[PDB]
């Protein structure tokens, strides 16, 4: 019943919606898991321009992950971040 | 995405085509 997310990220577009794997895949080069670990994920802060070390990096994490698995994978990625977008509208 | 969404500049370099 968690469907006013998952309503939402209809909302994308194919552009965003096929593209979203896109920068995903950057930081699942070789992660079996799917997920993003914060090691890979100082990439992250690289695109945007910046290099903090993994433990700030899995704080990042750590706020932005809702299901607080400390780890943030493709369908976390492309749900929780949806919760963000919500934002009661 | 949660913003402007960087990631979709993100890629920045690329390898392979
Ligand atoms: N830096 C936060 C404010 C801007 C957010 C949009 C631009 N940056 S982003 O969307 O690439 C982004 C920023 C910070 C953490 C992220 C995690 Cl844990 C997963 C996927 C993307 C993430
Ligand atoms: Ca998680």
């Amino acid at each position: 019943m968690d469907d006013i997310y998952k309503a939402a990220v209809e909302q994308l577009t194919e552009e965003q919606k096929n593209e979203f794997k896109a920068a995903f895949d950057i930081f699942v080069l070789g992660a079996e898991d799917g997920c993003i670990s914060t090691k890979e994920l100082g990439k992250v802060m690289r695109m945007l321009g910046q290099n903090p070390t993994p433990e700030e990096l899995q704080e990042m994490i750590d706020e932005v992950d809702e299901d607080g698995s400390g780890t943030v994978d493709f369908d976390e990625f492309l749900v929780m971040m949806v919760r963000c977008m919500k934002d009661d509208s | 995405r949660i913003s402007a969404d960087a990631m979709m500049q993100a890629l920045l370099g690329a390898r392979a085509k």
